[PDB]
RNA sequence: CCUUGUUGCUGUGAAGGCUGGCGAAAGCCAGCUGGAGGCGGCAAGCCGUAUUGAUCUGCAAAUCAUUGGCGUAAGCAGGGUA
RNA sequence: GAGCCUCUAGUGGAUGUUUUACACAUGUAAGGGAAUUCGGCAAAAUGGAUGCGUAACUUCGGGAGAAGUAUUGGUUCAAUUG
RNA sequence: CCUCGUCAUUUAAAUGGUGACGCGCAUGAAUGGAAUGACGAGAUUCCCACUGUCCCUACAUGUAGACUAGCGAACCCAUUU
RNA sequence: UAGAAAGCGACGCGGCUUUUUGAUUCUUCGAUGUCGGCUCUUCCUAGCAUGGCCAUGCAGCCGUGGCGAAGUGUUGGAUUGUUCACCCACUAACAGGGAACGUGAGCUGGGUUUAGACCGUCGUGAGACAGGUUAGUUUUAUCCUACUGUCCAAACAGUUGAAGGGAGUGUGGAUUAGUACGAAAGGAAACCCACACGUGACCUCUGGUGCAGCGGGUGUGCGGAAGUGCAACUGCCAUGCUACGUCUCCUCAAGCAUAGCUGGAAGCCUCUAAGCUAGAAAUGAGUCCUGACUCUGGAAGACGGCCGGGAAGACGACCCGUAGUUAA
């Protein structure tokens, strides 16, 4: 059982961990953790951390669709 | 129980989330009835004890004071519902949620809503205990 | 004069004076009472607790009045803890008779052959012993005096216990050497019958599932977690004062008028705090289990056992039997416990329901665990 | 009262001066030069507002820390004399 | 001749123990933001240089750094103080 | 003095602040009276920003403190408490 | 609305209290720190809410007068140095008091009440004024006793229970039900579920903290790079600790006020004179914490130090190990 994908680190979530933070666009999304939250709030491009499966995709590290 | 000026006739179940919101809060309405900003003066429901300040989450009804919007609703008392929060809450099925600003809605003593319109993301839980919201709102979460 | 504002009491004196125990390991001091109308049973039982997880169940409780005609089933999540209970081993017994000065005990036998483990409590320093402990008391056998001593316990008794220790060879964490020691209650049947049914199991090994099952309510008896020597905010809860104050804020200001001119028993004061005896009432057993067979739910099709990737921190992997019980629990990590029989049935709602599992986490408990099994790390993982 | 010692870095830009434009005149407007003041921000120093901070069998029969006021001058100081 | 870092030249002892509570010098904090208190006391916030833009009142000197806003590192070039 | 004077404004709420009014217990003209600018570590009220002041406390650092070697006092004292 | 007495009760008369202010001067002038607030504990009842009842000018809803009862509650703010007062908001309700006008070697220092200075009124003046205004140093426990924990009196293993402590309180929703009851308008009464405050524990989750660990930049040192000192800044974060997180909290017995049964005195009557039944958040036990004197057992050796650790810790004490799934 998964709580669901990541937006930002492109990582699975396991049942009964992470939130959601929802936005007055009226947008929900689901974080892994603080640390990939306070990433986007401070506008790090994903591609460049390079541990996460964004980025590793983005490279060709790791194949993706 | 109905008491005092500005009774409320119509309560409700409370749930059990964390209380972010207290007296001294100063929060956005989120309807079109013309007031914008609302300061928080007492909850309802609140018996107290010293030295602490009484404190609400979503689904209470606060007594507040309308601190900006048009000129015949200012400086009035008003009755209004907590939609949305800042500070983190729990379901009891383990999931956490989190919204990016807070805001309440204006009702009369009897439940009814002020407005016809609400701006922005609204709660499941309080759509189950306020039916009418569910009607309005922009999105359920 | 009255004080100005009313406000309750800070901390409970119930539990005053708040001193140390004085040893670590609880002696189930209360029995729930008798009945001849039943066969005959034990009540209780020795564990160590291993660590928490959590799981998620199914429910459909909901008010009997409430007028919906659906019947609603909904996910809730819940914090267990998992206890080790390897089997006891029975070597003796003790009758009691009934005084105007309560329970005496009148004498106690013992088993022919006793173990190494059990033998090694009666003595203090484990490798300095000459080891004549009971050597000569096998000849008891041969005179009869085990067939007189048996007699005198069936004439003259009013209650009955047998005395079982803890195969502590079998927990290698534990780094212990001596078996614990504990007297338990039979209930049910005539003395003679009680008397015939401990006569059989001497020197035999009672599983844990001779006394518990699944879904009943039990009571647990332990001690807490030490704290050493603390200040007043934190031992009775007391407000901190004004911030600008000299000679300190964490204190109660006021300890007294002036009559009577003594300080009273009531008032907050600094001292020992932590590592004392408490008992925790019905709590509910969730699963029992075995550390090295694995299970599955019927909607969690993968197949693994109760220990998580890595263990659990300080202990490692369970082996033995396991209990899965709701909420919290007395001590730290490998400490043990007292198990007991519910002293009364609960009228609550909320006690007798029904639990039906779903997901039990197996995650690391070091650092954020995110892989259920080492099967998906490999897979995340390349290779 | 007599004889001596002690002004480093920066801001603002008075009086006086030179060009260009406007005006019938009187004298108005720009840009630059010049460097006044018990005039501003600081340094070395001199002082003593707050924390009613530390200390109160003190380091000390008046001290220490941070925070403050003035610092191109009815400013601070040694010796001789009344 | 600020603070911070180095060269010349000069420098140091009541012993061991990881050491609870309460202190005295300091750090950080979800959501709320003076509700605290006689009283924002203490702390936080602002901060240099460059440009844009600057009110009432006034003894016409001032107010004025009013307020309010934007920019700032490394590298490689043009151009010569912009 | 009566007095927390009356009316307006500031707050949800004003023994406070500012604006008006005046038979002023007992205002008032170098015993100096009245209206402003620039300047106060002077007294007082409000707003914006900001925050452990507070709700409601938690964790961590240095130095003392506990225990140990060497050195080694005083206030106070009818005392049986 | 009839009517003394549901509720009131003129004109008069008898008491109790020490929480107001007087009256008096017995104790202290080789010194008992003086108002208010903050903090914290216990007691009283003349009962505001919450539980059981009786009367009613008690239809129902809301009330009003009385009885046994002190277990649990009685809040957040604006002006003011205030106790007091007066308003706003919440509430089941926002009762009234005592303990050297409880509480300064517990704090604070706004008021009053030393020495500076302004104003008004009084005085020829020096000066006065329970008139107004502003600035004005809060010392010392290391003694005895109390109180809170710690060891010994009490070899080791298993227990017993004398006596002391004590804990859960309240609100709402749904259902009965738009029912009974009332001309109508209005409008009640268990069980179950959600919550708040209080109590005791716990870290699986989520916040917080950053001592161990990994990274980044600014000024200046070790010829460069690499490894790095000092001034200090900064992003993440194990274990642990913690709340803004999670779990937790009823059952008997004897009986108060009352309402009843049988029943004389007193052929009738009658709750009482003997006897019996139902009876409160109150009382006494159990479940919960502390643990006096005891009781049962093994064996010619036992136990302590020294050495090494922690789940325990101020120091002692407690839990453990020493030729082994021992340590490095
Ligand atoms: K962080
Ligand atoms: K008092
Ligand atoms: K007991
Ligand atoms: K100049
Ligand atoms: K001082
Ligand atoms: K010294
Ligand atoms: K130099
Ligand atoms: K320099
Ligand atoms: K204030
Ligand atoms: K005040
Ligand atoms: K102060
Ligand atoms: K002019
Ligand atoms: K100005
Ligand atoms: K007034
Ligand atoms: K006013
Ligand atoms: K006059
Ligand atoms: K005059
Ligand atoms: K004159
Ligand atoms: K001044
Ligand atoms: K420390
Ligand atoms: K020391
Ligand atoms: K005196
Ligand atoms: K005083
Ligand atoms: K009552
Ligand atoms: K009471
Ligand atoms: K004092
Ligand atoms: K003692
Ligand atoms: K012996
Ligand atoms: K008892
Ligand atoms: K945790
Ligand atoms: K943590
Ligand atoms: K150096
Ligand atoms: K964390
Ligand atoms: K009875
Ligand atoms: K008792
Ligand atoms: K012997
Ligand atoms: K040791
Ligand atoms: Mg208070
Ligand atoms: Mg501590
Ligand atoms: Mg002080
Ligand atoms: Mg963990
Ligand atoms: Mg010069
Ligand atoms: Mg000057
Ligand atoms: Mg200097
Ligand atoms: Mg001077
Ligand atoms: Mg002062
Ligand atoms: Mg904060
Ligand atoms: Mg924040
Ligand atoms: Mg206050
Ligand atoms: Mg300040
Ligand atoms: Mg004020
Ligand atoms: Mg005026
Ligand atoms: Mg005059
Ligand atoms: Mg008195
Ligand atoms: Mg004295
Ligand atoms: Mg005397
Ligand atoms: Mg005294
Ligand atoms: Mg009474
Ligand atoms: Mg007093
Ligand atoms: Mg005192
Ligand atoms: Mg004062
Ligand atoms: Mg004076
Ligand atoms: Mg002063
Ligand atoms: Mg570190
Ligand atoms: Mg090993």
């Amino acid at each position: 059982f998964y709580e669901g994908t990541c937006v930002y680190s492109g990582y699975p979530v396991p049942r009964g961990k992470g939130t959601y933070f929802v936005s007055l666009d009226d947008k929900s999304s689901l974080f892994f953790s603080s640390k990939y939250k306070n990433f986007s709030d401070k506008k790090i491009k994903a591609k460049r951390v390079k541990q996460t499966l964004m980025s590793k995709q983005f490279c060709g590290k790791v194949e993706s669709v | 129980p109905g008491k005092g000026k500005q009774p409320l006739d119509a309560i409700k179940n409370r749930y059990g989330f964390t209380r972010g919101i207290q007296v001294g809060t100063v929060l956005a309405c989120a309807d079109n009835s013309g007031a914008k900003m609302l300061k928080t003066i007492g909850v309802k429901g609140v018996s107290g004890r010293l030295n602490r300040l009484p404190a609400a989450g979503p689904g209470d009804v606060i007594v507040a004071s309308v601190v900006k919007g048009r000129s015949d609703m200012r400086k009035k008392i008003v009755l209004a519902v907590i939609i949305r929060q800042k500070q983190m809450i729990r379901r009891k099925d383990g999931v956490r949620l989190q919204f990016e600003e807070s805001a309440a809605v204006i009702i009369s003593n009897k439940g009814d809503l002020k407005g016809t319109q609400i701006s922005g993301p609204v709660l499941r839980e309080v759509c189950d205990i306020w039916p009418k919201i569910s009607s309005q709102a922009g999105s359920i979460y | 004069s009255c004080r100005n504002y009313s406000a309750p009491r800070h901390g409970s004196l119930a539990y005053c004076p708040k001193k140390r125990a004085k040893t670590t390991k609880p002696a189930i001091k209360s029995f729930p009472k008798d009945d001849a109308s039943k066969p005959v049973h034990l009540t209780g039982y020795l564990a160590y607790k291993v660590g928490m997880t959590h799981v998620v169940r199914l429910s459909t409780r909901r008010s009997k009045t409430e007028r919906v005609l659906k019947e609603t089933q909904k996910e809730v999540l819940d914090a267990v803890t998992i206890l080790e209970v390897p089997a006891m081993r029975i070597f003796g017994m003790v009758g009691y008779k009934s005084t105007v000065n309560g329970l005496k005990a009148i004498k106690t036998v013992y088993a022919e052959h006793l173990d190494e483990q059990v033998l090694a409590r009666l003595r203090k320093r484990n490798s300095r012993s000459s080891k004549l402990m009971f050597k000569l008391y096998p000849q008891k056998y041969e005179n009869g005096d085990i067939k007189r001593d048996y007699e005198l316990l069936k004439r003259e008794s009013d209650v009955v216990r047998v005395l079982a220790h803890t195969q502590v060879s079998k927990i290698p964490s534990l780094n212990l050497k001596k078996a614990h020691i504990l007297e338990i209650q039979l209930n049910g049947g005539t003395i003679e019958e009680k008397i015939e049914w401990a006569i059989e199991r001497l020197e035999k090994e009672i599983p844990v599932s001779e006394v518990f099952s699944q879904q009943d309510l039990i009571d647990v008896i332990g001690v807490t977690k030490g704290k050493g020597k603390e200040g007043t905010t934190k031992r009775f809860g007391t407000t901190i004062l004004q911030h600008k104050s000299r000679k300190g804020k964490r204190k109660v200001a006021c300890i007294g008028a002036w009559h009577p001119a003594n300080v009273r028993r009531t008032v907050a004061r600094a001292g020992q705090l932590g590592f004392h005896r408490r008992t925790a009432q019905n709590k509910k057993i969730y699963m029992m289990g075995n550390g090295k067979t694995p299970f599955s739910t019927e909607y969690d099709l993968t197949s693994k056992t109760i220990n998580p990737m890595g263990g659990f921190l300080r202990y490692g992997n369970v082996k033995s039997d396991f209990i899965m019980v709701k909420g919290g629990i007395q001590g730290p990590s490998k400490r043990v416990l007292a198990l007991r029989k519910a002293f009364a049935p609960s009228n609550l709602g909320k006690d007798n329901e029904e639990i039906v599992l779903k997901f039990v986490d197996a995650s690391s408990k070091k650092g954020y665990g995110r892989f259920q099994t080492t099967e998906e790390k490999k897979a995340y993982f390349g290779i």
